[PDB]
C-alpha cells in the first residue's frame, strides 16, 4: 500500500 | 485531521500512521482505526473492507 505518518507538534 | 474509516478517531498527536486504501476508495486511513497492522499495510495492497 501507500503508507505515511503526519508529524504534529 | 480525520481519516474516512468507519469507527476512527482523531489522534493528532506527534506521528501517527496512516494508510492508503488500494481497493478503489484511494482515501486515507489511520492504521489502527482501519484495524491495519503495519506489517501488513506495508507489504501488501491495503484494501478496505469497503473496497473489499
Ligand atoms: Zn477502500
Ligand atoms: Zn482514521
Amino acid at each position: 500500500a501507500r503508507t505515511k505518518q503526519t508529524a504534529r507538534k | 485531521s480525520v481519516c474516512a474509516a468507519q469507527n476512527c478517531q482523531r489522534p493528532c498527536k506527534d506521528k501517527v500512521d496512516w494508510v492508503q486504501c488500494d481497493g478503489g476508495c484511494d482515501e486515507w486511513f489511520h492504521q489502527v482505526c482501519v484495524g491495519v497492522s503495519p506489517e501488513m499495510a506495508e507489504n501488501e495492497d491495503y484494501i478496505c473492507i469497503n473496497c473489499a
